[PDB]
């Protein structure tokens, strides 16, 4: 019960330590904090946290037993720099004394584990994600990290699912009461930086259920989240992803009030190591408020976008015929021929970056029109996808477990320094 | 005006003649004029 023994969290424009045994936590000023318990660490020198532990309180002082869990948002490899990138391992927290205890690192696409014990015996464990996937689901994005140590194995979990287990059983005594720094160490680039959220440390082995349990507690939001996992908010810029339709995006059709759906374009040079689809592209959507800019479920709103020079705002016409139809992509109106108000919503009760737009005939009206998609059209004659409002996504999105795929699922994506391209 | 101009391709974009037709007589279009742009 009674098994954390380092909970750094946010107060006061500040960290501290919450578990009551007083550890000293110094963050640096080079050191960025925001109240969504984010930091960032970067190269710049004082950008480092320095805890001193409480150096009366041995917590493994017969077997090696304990867990550490945080969340982590590492930005994309630089197009020109992969070489570095897959190459430079560097530090991001240290915890060692006279040469045994802790250390995390990553190098490229992997994060790694280290234990150093007192005669110098060294075991790892890492995740490494693909960097050649179309869409990832880990590069540049939150996601949740909780590694755990006992006498014959260290593992790490990610959003809460075993990945990699290393046996280490001829570790012997390894110092744990060290200092703990949080700073990038290593042959880095300038611009190199990472992002970390809820860094924990616990004084037991947490089982699988355990850690699956804290991933969907410090999942659960009242708002939506974008792309990369931030929360989704108002009044800013956004491209459109699709989860049943990875590879698509939302264009203005040409001299036509609707938005087709295109191929998205991909990485265009010749790295032998490195793919990806590209995600600044489409139209560039913006959504508004029907005291912060945070966009919650149930929340009532326009989805806009820009076409030129123009706010235009995505519609369904209110009599359309089949269970599906194109969107009325167009000026801001308040014809009476087309439904202009969404409801966002969140059907997904596992966590996801996904969320679902519900078109109603009116807000104290439980009527549902349908859910914006998209669909496959027939109009020589082709086939053709176009950004569509369903009726079948109607029942579709009650069935559980919840359709990850279904084409109601939509994300936000705003331009962001860690994706470059 | 624009708007109404769009609502009638919007009409033509899902069939529906018949909407596109009708929109153009409310928007100030010329009953033939209207065959032609459908």
């Amino acid at each position: 019960l009674n098994n954390i023994i380092l909970n750094l969290r946010y107060k006061d424009n500040n960290l501290i330590d919450l578990s009551g045994y007083g550890a000293k936590v110094e963050v640096y000023d080079g050191v960025e904090l925001n109240d969504k318990n984010q930091f960032k660490l970067t190269s710049s020198a004082n950008s480092k946290i320095r805890v001193t532990q409480n150096q009366n309180i041995i917590f493994n002082s017969v077997f090696l037993d304990f867990s550490v869990s945080f969340w982590i948002r590492i930005p994309k490899y630089k197009n020109d720099g992969i070489q570095n990138y897959i190459h430079n391992e560097y530090t991001i927290i240290n915890c060692m004394k006279n040469n045994s205890g802790w250390k995390i690192s990553i190098r490229g696409n992997r994060i790694i584990w280290t234990l150093i014990d007192i005669n110098g015996k060294t075991k790892s464990v890492f995740f490494e994600y693909n960097i050649r996937e179309d869409i990832s689901e880990y590069i540049n994005r939150w996601f949740f990290v909780t590694i755990t140590n006992n006498l014959n194995n260290a593992k790490i979990y990610i959003n809460g699912k075993l990945e990699s287990n290393t046996d280490i059983k001829d570790i012997r005594e390894v110092i744990a009461n060290g200092e703990i720094i949080f700073k990038l160490d290593g042959d880095i680039d300038r611009t190199q930086f990472i992002w970390m959220k809820y860094f924990s440390i616990f004084n037991t082995e947490l089982s699988q259920s355990n850690i699956e349990e804290r991933y969907k507690i410090q999942s659960y939001s009242e708002y939506l989240k974008d792309f990369w996992g931030n929360p989704l908010m108002y009044n800013k810029e956004y491209y459109m992803f699709n989860a049943g339709n990875k590879n698509s995006y939302i264009k203005l059709k040409k001299d036509s009030p609707v938005g087709e759906i295109l191929t998205r374009s991909k990485y265009n040079q010749n790295s032998k190591y490195i793919n990806y689809r590209d995600l600044y592209i489409g139209e560039k959507f913006i959504i508004r408020r029907k005291n912060d800019d945070i966009v919650r479920k149930e929340d009532y709103i326009y989805l806009d976008f820009f076409n030129l020079n123009q706010e235009w705002r995505v519609y369904t016409y209110k009599y359309f015929k089949k269970e599906e139809e194109k969107l009325f992509l167009a000026p801001i109106s308040d014809s009476d021929e087309f439904y202009n108000t969404i409801q966002i919503k969140e059907y997904d009760e596992q966590p996801t970056y996904s969320c679902q737009l519900l078109f109603k005939k009116d807000e104290e009206s439980t009527d549902e029109i349908g859910l914006i998609g998209i669909h496959r059209f027939y109009e020589f004659e082709e086939y053709k996808d176009y950004f569509c409002i369903s009726k079948w996504y109607l029942k579709e999105v009650k069935r559980k477990p919840y359709n990850l795929k279904l084409g109601c699922n939509w994300q936000f994506i705003p331009k962001d320094e860690g994706w470059t391209e | 005006d624009m708007f109404c101009a769009l609502k009638i391709k919007f009409f033509l974009e899902i069939g529906d003649e018949d909407a596109a037709r009708k929109a153009a007589k409310k928007c100030g279009y010329s009953e033939e004029q209207a065959e032609r742009i459908i």
